[PDB]
RNA sequence: UAUCUGGUUGAUCCUGCCAGUAUUAUAUGCUGAUGUUAAAGAUUAAGCCAUGCAUGUGUAAGUAUACUGCGGACGGCUCAUUAUAACAGUAAUAGUUUCUUUGGACAAGGAUAGCUUUGUGAAUGAUAAAGAUAAUACUUGAGACAAUUCAUUCAAGUGAGUUAGGAUGCCACGACAAUUGUAGUAACCAAUGAGAAUUUCUGAUCUAUCAAUCAGUUGGUAGUAUCGAGGACUACCAAGAUUAUAACGGAUAACGAGGAAUUGGGGUUCGACAUCGGAGAGGGAGCUUUACAGAUGGCUACCACUUCUAAGGAAGGCAGCAGGCGCGUAAAUUACCCACUUUCGAAUUGAAGAGGUAGUGACGACACAU
RNA sequence: AUUACUUUGAAUAAAAUAAGGUGUUUAAAGCAUGAAUAUUCAAGCAUGGGACAAUGC
């Protein structure tokens, strides 16, 4: 560690480097939302994952389950206004 | 060695069973800051000596131009490879050089 | 390098004779071999007084200093030698201190005291010394 | 200075600890006083944290007591009898706690045992057994 | 370190002083007085995060020098006098007075103290010592040395103190028909009434405290603040009474 | 019980000398030969000035050889992580025995606690021993 | 994203590894329109340093036609040491403890400064002596106990005390400035003090081409020493302590923790460096002042270095901030200011290469011209 | 009768890990009400249960 600001990553590059499976529906969102390069594809995947897991991790648990109905709550509800 | 309380034999058999690899076993025998001309640095600059051109393996045919290095830190002597074509003409006797490494780890 | 007239004094190193070293230059011992400005004569072996200065070879020290001839002046010696004016003193061992022609001092100290005879014959010596005697 | 910290010791299982840093001041150590007999003479030593600890070196007057009928008057001591702790403190005339001394019993009629600490607290007490 | 350590760094503070990470490197060290290091808040903080009167720490040395800040029966000068439990705090130079209390969500909250009851301050019971002489005296939580005290106070109890006199006026003991505030960790800004207390010879002394409202929650002997003798309160409690909401009123409350 | 070379006389005496015995805390009862004892011990428990602290540990006395002193051993069990799995370890530690319990032995269960320290490796005391089977080595203290 | 692919053969099915792959952190070639944020002499050398700055301080309340008081024992830098040592969680101090802060004779005796008076050296923060001159500098003086040491007693809250306290006999220091404005002192009790220092339990990489190790060593008695417990040391006594559950020894390119990179679960690698603790100021060693230093921007001696010189001598420790040489694949300006945060002070003001701004900056992070 | 196991609590530095809230224009940021913020692996303290377990009368 060296700086007390914290800092982040938005974008992963895909493990796969060439495929034609992946690199037309690219430009099926490219050309489609006039996106000027690649990174706002990978961008929104990590926003899908960023909730997809959290979706996932707390729908193992009882409904009854106290930090479920806690943040379950506010994960619908940010999600509803968005 | 499966019992609940036997969690000294597994310990002690992986400790054992992890040496014998050729990878990780050459990261913790003391080697490379030894025998390795490199060491653990990326490159190393070195000095020409003499302009050596070595033939290729059996199925291939040529002489590949090479050039050996005496390095300034370890003073060792190492082949290196003149990287494109025609290109021995550009390296002289008594200059700085670099040298780093190759595709093959190590 | 010398700067004066050196007066008599009763030489008490032969050749082949021990002396330690006041110098710091990692020698311990320079056997001595000749002297320099020795008028012989037949059978008479090299004589080495106080503030001579001499040829010898080290034979126990550093490796850069080991088996090679070195230039030394003689700063104390055990042999007891008369002043001009009536004093008769001795020290307590031999020793010598690396010099050069010019008379440049090799070292940066020297360890006990130093021979009077030994100090204004080469100035260089004389600020090194912590006493002079 | 003498250090009484525990790492120049061994381990209990005999092996030999292995040095991290220098000696630190807060183990402090002063050479022993051994209070011998004499003319009244006590120093003033500076501890730590500013206290004052009187050093005694040589006394001869020292307040004794004597339970059986509570009475405290100091006399001089003649010479010192027997030790407990080391024979040599007889002969030297040392004067340590739990030491048997002989008195003159010159206010205690008109074997003495030291119960104080003459080297710190700086005066001689006993008792009469 | 060769001895006492003197800059606090900004990490190193407790994090009930609601000091910030990127503000600066430091934060002001509370000197000594009548309460510890981390159960206090400098008087330097208090006049620039809860009051908000000067824009930065040079102006507070323009106001506590002025003989402006009155605590206690007295009045200080010093910048950052250490300021830790429910000791009155007066500003007459405003007209205005607070007192440092605790809260339910692990804070240091200011209740505005008015002129009538500012006149006195409640203080705990530490310890009953029999002092030389055969003079007994008590040890307060603020560290107050008292003199002869009442004879049938406990180690435990509470004392009503007057400023301006300096005497006990009314004492309340420490029983199982009583109600305390916590000034603990987990259970600190809880408020309740003592129904059990199990002793342990071991270590240490353990208490069941129920709120009003039925909540049961275990704390420490050492956490123990009586505030009063039988569910009454003998001092302003803060906005929220103490009690300790399950959080159901705090996430959906802040939507709206 | 008085052979050594210094007057051993104990650190709290009083003329009627009486036997001082102080009751011990933690619901530890005092032993019956410690009353009627002629012994002295200036780092008893009950006889002494040395207080048991919170720490209390137990275990299995090991050696009795040591003057006033025995060795206890606490094979605990240590988890480790990653195998999910227990390893027996040990410990010994050097417990101060007072002349108390003469019949201590050498295999005796010892509830032992922690007060200051007695000496390099010594720092905790007896507080009550159980007695065992035999296996032809009745050591005592 | 719980993922594979090319390579032994005429061809097939396997083990098997090489290479491919994605990511973090170092260096480098090529290119490089912006705004915000930001690493940056560690790896090899805790190597050596020209220079400049980095610790000083005056309110009406000490002395006025510099002395005295406090601080430099904090801050800051580096990671050499270090393998149950340190460190982390935890427990004890009924085995010790300060500094600062907060609660409890209408006036004595003196000489040492400032300024000179005559100077000596080439200099060293160089030093001589003659005249006075004040104290909140030093003694006294008195206006009146407290607290320690020792032998003996009355004996309670306390998990637990022949204990806090009281009473004896007795020794010792012995007070409440001879104190200033037109606040200041002596002690003694308690808190700050979950602090500082010791200490209880648990926990560490590889190695058996390390299998037996220890003699102050294991414990007891009695003393000494230290603020304080103890072999910490001393004199006597007994032979005891660890050990296959890895003792003793060896290596590290080993400061430890909070944590970081990467992970389906499990795990592997790293951590000098934001913050806490530890150690060090070229190398040990010995001490001064003080409440805390084994202080090094304090002293001394030795080993190795550096600077001026009138050749008689003098001081210095950039692993502080910039900067210089070397080392290397490898790393910024010999800038300005106490404005933000904080610390020190004779205390609202004075100081801070701590701190902030500016400068280089394709280590990296975010939005984004063409 | 201990210990292990298991359920609970207490106390448990901050920074950080995942975040509660909060349009720095979004975001990286920042905390401009301070999420109860959960964190403590290894140990330790008190506690409900004894099926599986180790200790010998």
């Amino acid at each position: 560690g060296r700086c007390l600001r914290n800092h982040s990553i938005t974008y992963k590059t895909p493990k796969v480097p060439y495929e034609r499976e992946r690199f037309d529906a690219e430009l099926k969102l490219v050309g489609q939302f006039g996106l000027k390069n690649k990174k706002e594809i990978q961008r929104v995947h990590y926003m899908l994952g960023h909730m997809r897991t959290i979706a996932k991790v707390m729908l193992m648990k009882d409904a009854k389950d106290p930090k479920r109905l806690l943040e379950g709550a506010a994960l619908l509800r940010r999600l509803h206004n968005l | 060695a499966r019992g609940l309380h036997a969690a000294r034999k597994m310990l002690a058999q992986r400790r054992a069973n992890k040496w014998a690899d050729k990878e990780w076993k050459k990261g913790k025998l003391v080697t490379r800051y030894k025998c390795n001309p490199l060491g653990t640095a990326s490159h190393a600059k070195g000095l020409v000596q003499e302009k050596l051109g070595i033939e290729t393996k059996q199925p291939n045919s040529g002489i590949r131009k090479c050039v050996r290095v005496r390095l300034l830190k370890n003073g060792k002597k190492i082949t290196a490879f003149v990287p494109r074509d025609g290109s021995l003409n550009y390296v002289n006797e008594n200059d700085e050089v670099l040298i780093s490494g190759f595709g093959r780890r190590g | 390098g010398r700067q004066g007239n050196k007066f008599r004094v009763t030489c008490g190193l032969n050749n082949a004779s021990t002396v330690n070293c006041a110098d710091n230059t990692g020698a311990k011992t320079l056997t001595i071999i000749s002297v320099k400005g020795f008028h012989g004569r037949l059978n008479r072996l090299p004589r080495a007084g106080c503030g001579d200065m001499v040829v010898a070879t080290c034979k126990k020290g550093k490796p850069e200093y080991r088996k090679k001839m070195h230039t030394a002046v003689i700063i104390r010696q055990r042999r007891t030698w008369r002043r001009k004016d009536g004093v008769t003193l001795y020290f307590e061992d031999n020793a010598a201190v690396i010099v050069n022609m010019k008379g440049e001092m090799k070292g940066s100290a020297i360890t006990g005291p130093v021979s009077k005879e030994s100090a204004d014959l080469w100035p260089k010596i004389s600020s090194n010394a912590p006493t002079i005697v | 200075g003498i250090t009484r910290d525990s790492r120049h010791k061994r381990r209990a299982t005999g092996g030999k600890k292995n040095s991290m840093q220098k000696k630190k001041k807060n183990t402090m150590g002063r050479q022993p006083a051994n209070t011998r007999l004499g003319a009244i003479r006590v120093h003033d030593v500076r501890c730590r944290y500013g206290i004052i600890k009187r050093r005694a070196l040589r006394l001869e007057n020292g307040n004794f007591s004597w339970a059986s009928q509570s009475i405290t008057k100091g006399t001089k001591i003649l010479n010192v009898v027997y030790n407990a702790s080391d024979n040599d403190f007889v002969r030297t005339n040392t004067l340590v706690k739990g030491a048997i001394i002989e008195i003159d019993p010159a206010p205690f009629r008109l074997l003495a045992c030291i119960s104080s600490r003459p080297g710190q607290t700086g005066s001689v007490e006993g008792y009469i057994l | 370190a060769r001895g006492p350590r003197h800059h606090l760094k900004r990490l190193n503070a407790p994090h009930h002083w609601m000091l910030s990470k990127l503000g600066g490197t430091f934060a002001p060290k509370p000197s000594h007085g009548p309460h510890g290091m981390k159960e206090c808040l400098p008087l330097i903080l208090i006049l620039r995060n809860r009051l908000n009167y000067a824009l930065n720490g040079r102006e507070v040395t323009m106001i506590v020098k002025n003989r402006t800040i009155k605590i206690d029966g007295k009045i200080r000068t010093d910048t950052r006098y250490p300021v830790g439990f429910m000791d009155v705090l007066s500003i007459p130079r405003t007209k205005e007075n607070f007192r440092l209390m605790y809260n339910t969500k692990r804070r240091f909250c200011l209740v505005p103290l008015t002129a009538e009851q500012a006149k006195f301050k409640l203080c705990k019971i530490e310890k009953r010592v029999l002092g030389t002489g055969a003079i007994p005296y008590i040890v307060t939580h603020d560290g107050r040395t008292i003199r002869y005290p009442h004879p049938e106070l406990q180690a435990n109890d509470t004392i009503k103190l007057n400023l301006e006199t300096g005497k006990i006026v009314d004492f309340v003991k420490f029983d199982i028909g009583n109600t305390a505030m916590m000034i603990g960790g987990n259970g600190m800004g809880r408020v309740g009434v003592i129904v059990k207390r199990e002793v342990h010879p071991g270590s240490f002394e353990i208490v069941h405290i129920k709120d009003a409202k039925g909540n049961t929650f275990t704390t420490r002997l050492n956490n123990v603040f009586v505030i009063g003798k039988g569910t009454e309160t003998l001092v302003n409690l803060p906005l929220d009474k103490g009690i300790k909401k399950p959080l159901l009123q705090q996430v959906n409350e802040t939507i709206k | 019980e008085q052979t050594e070379r210094a007057y051993q006389k104990q650190v709290f005496h009083h003329h009627s000398v009486k036997r001082y015995h102080k009751q011990i805390g933690m619901g530890f009862v005092t032993p019956a030969e410690a009353i009627k004892g002629t012994y002295i011990d200036k780092k008893c428990p009950f006889t002494s000035d040395v207080s048991i602290r919170g720490r209390t540990l137990s275990g299995i006395v090991k050696s009795c050889h040591m003057k006033r002193t025995i060795i206890v051993r606490r094979d605990y069990f240590h988890y480790v992580s990653k195998y999910q799995r227990y390893e027996k370890r040990h410990k010994n530690i050097a417990v101060h025995c007072s002349p108390a319990f003469r019949q201590l032995k050498e295999g005796d269960h010892v509830v032992i606690g922690q007060c200051r320290p007695l000496s390099k490796t010594v720092r905790f005391n007896v507080l009550k021993f159980t007695s065992r089977g035999t296996g032809d080595k009745k050591q005592f203290a």
